[PDB]
């Protein structure tokens, strides 16, 4: 009956020439780069690392309750209003720089880049190894939260023995604020796929490194998870290393380059095969101000999908990764006594701190939706919460009923009147953690007064009135 | 499928050729 | 420096076959050495209970996962098979006519 | 502020170990209402991590004994080598790469036609501030002196 | 028109042989070396990048 | 007389549906478009390709 | 990145500007004497190219 074939927002969402500016004052966060400091439960210093997803959930004021002076341009009997994102800027405050991560007890046996002689094996051959991760910048903007992908442990079709390889599955999830980006060790669930707990650095050893699923996010029907994205990523292999442990899969005894069997029987030292489980340390090379995605205005003229920047539900999700400002600052405190004249290593407590700084600025265009029967059916099939949020659907089905209102409710001559049951049950995205930014009291029509606003005015021609 | 705009490549092909789907 | 995740519009081919998918077949040959991340995963199979790290304990494995998604835009073309076109197609590849009719 | 944040006095090289390293507040200078603090700017920054080191000292926050310590999680308590963790306070040695004549910001005329803010180049108060950093000509010349006499062979 | 989608993150994987035929490093050798039976070594490398 | 439901109908199809470690054959319950003649045996004749 | 050898012309002042404190390695039998703080780099004009 109603329709098929998802149509562009440009067919039922009519723009106006009213543009508003909205921005955040300045968003700072200070933490530890590797792990959250707790006492035993309450977080004393959170984990703030330069390799996290920053997923900002922006809240817009409902444009249907805006008190415009002459409202004669829209009819609230048959029309409703929405915000459309037209300009954005993701400001970034810290200097450029590269921070490193490591593990005090990393599962690395040797260096196999160039071995001067053949090697050995004992118990606990773990080493203290640090590395700079892959360089990554990305920005995604949409009205729904982003989708990320990672490889995880699946249930096998039969039972296995103790120590067998876990089967892989590609698992889609929402990307949340504080999720780790891929760092060059892949998109994988380190908590479940590596029971060693020593296979990758400390900031990811128990995390799930996720990558944005661009393939599923562009190929969704309405195009709401992202309507713009930019990305830059670079990596090279810095050093080439070996694992230690019981070899789970042996090398096949047949050599396919020569078509023969091979064993080091003639050489006593090489008879026990060295580990063929290799890993490289990643390295994101030279960071540059020329390569920068951020601190630039982006004008969203034509979206990638059928949602041409329409901020349905008065919500917007801004997902940022910036591995270009991951400088971890090394703090030290003089403990015990501020009196010694000689350096001791026991006299100073070393600490690590990371500080991020963001500033977000947007240009929103007001748009009007005239809610005819087919437009109502199409919006209802697309998303019912749109026509619930905007008073119009759910015309009132029942009639009145007596509640009998017992005068003395706390007396023992009547039955118990307790009822009062419902706590508020609204938020469907409550299980997810985002950097919630409130822009309800931050909308302004004076574009000239703001840096992105006057950039938008200059780009569109539109000089201020004299 | 002949409904080109429904898919990411198909609406990229339409945007490239002009050829926009008729607004209903 | 990526070649992939981009649409490529075949406006004109290199040779005399201007994109014609003879026999209802198309070959797509991809090599991509920029996503060759081998995921090193271990298991605690010989190690339920121990609170001290041992090497005999953990079994190490290697895995790799590829992901592809191929999208195309095909155009319908018609060929009117006269004596000259039929003989020319038979000279090019007899299997084309043997698969159709004529 | 290296002076008040690092009482070790040995965490960064001599020229900055007692100083304050500042970055220009582009976000604040741009969002100033009149646009007077800057009306034109440029920048070229670059760095790579050259070497990766540790810090010696008493550990301030111990690594938690769960999956937050990574490889140092699984305590090597059975092994006399790795019972006590190495310091997990890593610092990278920076390196600004190859300086080139092509990438030079300076020795080029700039024409201030349209400023960033509302102040379009008006030098209020008969005054102007020009802020320059040029780390591409930072070569320190080595001098020597033959103090004990040029006489001996 | 055609498009080849690629889903995984970017990255370089390395491979090697546990018993690779190398005798010595010749990029910079301090002095003359030696040789015997089975001088094979465990050696890994990143391959040529190709798309 | 049916619009697309707001959920979508993206199916997740594995290429090797008999392998261990992928959860199930995934399609045990016959929810959608089962004729009530499931309980009856007929000489089923397909003429789809015979018109 | 190298050092120079010779008598110190100007010694490092007794105060450490990063920590705001005086410093000396008088508690150790190695660092009691400062190493020469006269550093010099060796230049390198990289790849010469025909373009």
């Amino acid at each position: 009956t109603p329709v098929a074939k998802v149509q562009s927002t440009d067919e039922y969402v009519y723009p106006t020439s009213l543009f508003c500016h909205a921005h955040t004052d300045r968003l700072l966060t200070v933490g530890h780069p590797f792990f959250s400091v707790i006492d035993n439960d309450k977080v004393t210093v959170p984990k703030v690392s330069g390799n996290q997803y920053r997923v900002f959930r922006l809240k817009f004021p409902d444009p249907n309750k805006f008190a415009l002076p002459q409202k004669d341009f829209y009819d609230p009997e048959k029309e409703r209003l929405v915000w459309r994102l037209r300009g954005l800027e993701i400001g970034r405050g810290g200097p450029l720089g590269i921070g490193t991560t490591g593990h005090p007890l990393f599962n690395k046996l040797g260096d196999t880049e160039n071995p001067n002689k053949y090697q050995q094996g004992s118990k606990d051959n773990r080493q203290n190894t640090s590395m700079d991760p892959k360089q990554t910048q990305l920005f995604i903007v949409g009205c729904e939260p982003p989708t990320g992908e990672h490889w995880d442990v699946a249930k096998p079709c039969g039972a296995l023995e103790k120590g067998d390889c876990p089967p892989i599955q590609l698992v889609n999830s929402v990307i949340e604020d504080g999720d780790m980006c891929d760092i060059g060790f892949g998109n994988m669930n380190f908590k479940e796929l590596q029971q060693d707990r020593s296979g990758v650095p400390l900031d990811i050893v128990s995390t799930r490194c996720k990558w944005p699923d661009f393939l599923k996010m562009t190929n969704e029907a309405y195009g709401d998870k992202m309507f713009f994205f930019g990305r830059r990523e670079q990596v090279y292999a810095r050093h080439f290393f070996t694992r230690n442990g019981s070899v789970g899969e042996p090398i096949p005894n047949s050599v396919s380059p020569s078509d023969f069997y091979y064993a080091p029987d003639s050489t006593q030292d090489q008879k026990t095969l060295a580990p063929s489980v290799y890993f490289g340390t990643p390295s994101g090379s030279l960071v540059s101000s020329d390569g920068q995605l951020f601190n630039r205005p982006f004008w969203l003229q034509r979206a990638q999908g059928n949602n041409n920047g329409v901020c349905w539900h008065n919500e917007l999700f801004v997902t940022v990764v910036d591995n270009t400002r991951n400088t971890n600052f090394t703090i030290s405190q003089q403990t015990n006594t501020p009196n010694p004249d000689t350096y001791d290593s026991t006299n100073f407590k070393n600490y690590l701190r990371h500080v991020e700084q963001f500033e977000l600025s947007l240009i929103a265009q007001l748009c009007k939706v005239p809610l005819d029967p087919g437009v109502l059916a199409h919006i209802n099939t697309m998303n019912p919460t749109i026509l619930e949020n905007w008073n119009l659907g759910f015309v009132p089905p029942p009639q009145q009923s007596i509640s009998d209102d017992y005068r003395y409710i706390t007396s023992s001559a009547t039955r118990c009147p307790d009822q009062n049951p419902p706590k508020e049950r609204e938020d469907p995205y409550k299980g997810l953690i985002f950097w919630e930014v409130d822009l309800t009291e931050r909308f302004s029509q004076d574009l000239d007064q703001f840096a992105l606003g006057r950039k938008f005015l200059y780009q569109a021609g539109i000089r201020t009135a004299v | 499928s002949q409904d080109l705009d429904q898919f990411a490549l198909g609406r990229k092909f339409l945007y490239q050729a002009g050829i926009r789907t008729a607004v209903t």
